[PDB]
């Protein structure tokens, strides 16, 4: 979901059904929603161990 | 085992990141590629309705 | 023997995994302290809770 550029599916009541589905509980996904043009980014975690 | 003597588990529930992503059925990057060399003809016994 | 040193009791789950205790851990079960801060203000609080 970080990367952009594959065809989504049609229902579009279902596609963003996906992407609450998994990025919601990552550590990895993007907290604002995607730029459709530059690169997204990683969460800022509170610490490093 | 990880960095600090960890017992760290992996499972299917962490594939989800790469299969949940609809860019599995990304199909025609094959089907528009594989018939470049024309290919013969086998049994059309399952291919026809 | 000397002097009793005194137990102590924090009511937690069973169900949780033994192999956060084979290892030298936190009793609170998420890592705490400001050594794994990063650069921000609110950081020490975000590692807690």
């Amino acid at each position: 979901y970080l990367g952009r550029g594959a065809p989504p599916l049609l229902d579009n009541a279902a596609a963003v059904y996906l992407r609450n589905a998994v990025v919601a509980g990552n550590r990895l996904g993007p907290a604002q929603p995607v730029p459709v043009f530059g690169c997204a980014q990683v969460p800022r975690r509170a610490g490093m161990d | 085992w990880g960095k600090d003597r960890q017992v760290l588990r992996l499972s299917l529930e962490h594939a989800i990141g790469t299969v949940c992503h609809p860019s599995l059925m990304n199909v025609d990057a094959a089907v528009g590629g594989l018939n470049r060399d024309p290919v013969e003809a086998a049994n059309p016994y399952g291919a026809y309705v | 023997h000397g002097q009793d040193a005194v137990c102590e009791f924090i009511a937690t789950p069973v169900s949780t995994d033994v192999n956060y205790f084979r290892r030298p851990c936190n009793p609170r079960g998420r890592a705490a302290g400001g050594v794994y801060a990063g650069d921000k203000e609110g950081d020490v609080t975000a590692l807690m809770y």
